This record gives structure tokens, sequence and C-alpha cells, in this order.
């Protein structure tokens, strides 16, 4: 039969799940962003799409912090960007307040990856 | 419901004509045992405010905590973070004294006594307390604890009124809070002669001064006291 693809969690007959698929399409659809790694640090970059000479320009600020060294920027819906943000910020400061040095990224990482994996459970 | 452990000692304070000054020893107390000689109980809270604290010291630490944590978070999507939307005396103090109150109605106090002095991004002096009641107040000088009935009446002598900030200079200034911490050395036995001292002025910004040491005291004259009101030798 078919209708794999109308619920989250749910896997098809050959072990996708559609609804993550159809979330990278808006990814697809989106500015793109980079990041280039150096020899002591990190870039980041973005493209930011100017729908008009109405906007105030350098004021829809895109890239993010996280506690006071983790840069974010992502591409798709920036709503949802931002949501994840607000997360990776509360994870970054329970990290902080238990342990007082500040979110290691490879932490950090996996943090955002078990919170955005968790949305594909259900 | 609780009680102190380590303590810290008076936090004073006093406002001059472009700024303002805070000084607190660098002791933790238990008790009657000097127990710790390298406490900061001076906090900077970004380049325009310093937060003084007396009191229970793990809560001083909670309260640094809550402190950094408000920069950082102020920090977030604010493109203007050290500019404009930084954060103000006014901004710390009133978030300060509203978790204090907060913490009294709770019935757990945080058991502290607090001046946040500092100077507003219009250049006026903010000086203002908050201790573990949520009560609050602000006046040319300010001192909590002991430094309450000593120091007060010294800084007082320089700036009486409102009227008087203006006339007063940080050399003054400084001199005067530089006395009373020797005075607060000689009469609170629970003082420590090592301090520290924080300058918030208009033009010259944030100065701050660690290691400082109460000197030209007078001891000599107890060489000539004998006894406890016969005794002549």
């Amino acid at each position: 039969g078919t209708g794999y693809d109308l619920s989250n969690s749910v896997f098809s007959p050959d072990g996708r799940n559609f609804q993550v698929e159809y979330a990278v399409k808006a990814v697809e659809n989106g500015t793109t962003s980079i990041g280039i790694k150096c020899n002591d640090g990190v870039v980041f970059a973005v493209e930011k799409l100017i729908t008009s000479k109405l906007l105030v320009p350098q004021k829809n600020v895109k890239i993010q912090v996280v506690d006071r060294h983790i840069g974010c920027v992502y591409s798709g819906l920036i709503p949802d960007g931002r949501h994840l943000v607000n997360r990776g910020r509360e994870e970054a400061a329970s990290f902080k307040k238990l342990y007082k040095t500040p979110i290691p990224i490879p932490a950090f990482a996996d943090r955002l990856g078990q919170y955005v994996q968790a949305h594909t459970l259900y | 419901t609780q009680q102190p452990i380590v303590t810290g000692t008076s936090v004073i304070s006093m406002k001059y004509d472009n700024g303002v000054i805070i000084a607190a020893d660098n002791l933790g107390s238990y008790g009657s045992l000097l127990r710790f000689n390298g406490v900061e109980r001076l906090i900077p809270v970004g380049d325009n405010t310093v937060v003084g604290i007396s009191g229970d010291i793990s809560d001083m630490q909670h309260i640094e905590r809550l402190l950094k944590d408000l920069v950082t978070e102020n920090a977030y999507d604010n493109p203007l973070a050290d500019a404009e939307e930084a954060l103000e005396p006014s901004y710390i103090f009133e978030y300060l004294a509203t978790v204090m109150y907060q913490r009294r109605s709770k019935m757990n106090p945080l058991w502290n006594a607090i001046i946040v002095a500092g100077v507003q991004s219009n250049g006026d002096q903010f000086l203002r307390y908050v201790n573990l009641l949520g009560v609050t107040y602000s006046s040319p000088t300010l001192a909590t604890g002991f430094g309450a009935h000593m120091a007060n009446p010294l800084l007082r002598k320089v700036v009486d009124r409102e009227s008087d900030i203006p006339k007063t200079t940080v050399q003054v200034a400084e001199e005067a809070i530089v006395n009373a911490m020797r005075v607060l050395y000689y009469r609170d036995a629970r003082s420590s002669r090592n301090f520290s001292l924080a300058i918030i002025d208009k033009n010259t910004g944030l100065t701050f001064k660690k290691n400082l040491q109460v000197e030209n005291m007078k001891w000599d004259f107890a060489k000539d006291i004998k006894g406890y009101g016969t005794q002549k030798i």
C-alpha cells in the first residue's frame, strides 16, 4: 500500500523516514551558509537575501552565538533554527552550571544531535 | 530557613562628582576563625558596575554565577551587547533586588547584604543597597554590616547631602574610603588588613585595585598603657 510519508516516525518498506527527507527539501530551498575550520578556529558565513530595499541593512542578523564560544548558522526554516539554538543555549548553560567549564564542542554537537533525533521518534 | 557559614564583613561605598567607589576586605570568616584570606568580594559586571557583597560566601558565589549568566544571556541575539544594549547598573540591581525579595518570600534567603555601585550610560552615578530581606535604599554613602556603624559616619562628613557630591573629587573620596577601611581593621574583629577597592568613573571608566593593605596605622601609644586602672608598671 502507500501512506508511509504522512506521519513522522514511520519506517517505509525501504527503511527511510520520509518526513525527515521532506524536511531536507525545506533546507535545500534555503540560503547557503558555510563553515570553514582553520588552524586555530572556525569561520561562519551566510548569504542573506535582500527581499526588497526596505530591509534595514545589517540588522536582521542570522548567525547566532551559544554561550560565548560557539557560533551557529543554518539554512532552511529560520524559526526552526532559532528553536534549535534556544535549546542549545539551555543545554550549554546546564553543562556550565554543573561542570563549571564551558561546553566542549563535541559535547554540544551531541546535545543538538540528540534533540534533533528526538524529533524523528514520534 | 538557613544560617550563614563562611562570611564576609563590610562593603563600603560612596559616590563622588564623576563616579562611585566601593571597597571590601578580602576575608571569609568561619565564625571567629579568619579562615580564608584571598576572597574577592567585589564583582565587576562589564565595564560599568561593581557589586560588593557581604554575608554568606557560598551564596555570594551563587550570585557571582548569576551575574556571569546575565552577561552571557544579554549578548544573545544582541548586536549591541558591547554598546547601546549593554547591562546598566540599574538593570543588574533591579535583577538582584528581585531575586533577593523572592528568596526571602520563599523563606530561603540568600544570606547577604549587597551594594551595587556603578555609572549609568548617561553619566549618572548609581549606588543602591539590597539585603537578605529584599530591603533596598540609596544614599550618597552606603555601607553594610559593621561599616554601616563606623564607615558611614566618616564618609558622611565628606558627603553629608546630595549637594556635596559635585564638590567631592576622586582623590578626596578614595582617601576617605581608605581611612574608613583602616578604622574597620581597628575595631571590627572580623576584618582583614587586605582589601580591594574599585572606582567607576564616567571618564576613566573602571579602575579596580587589588591587594591593597591598610597602612599608616597608629599603635605606638600602646607602649604607655599598663594595667587596667592602678597598675603602675
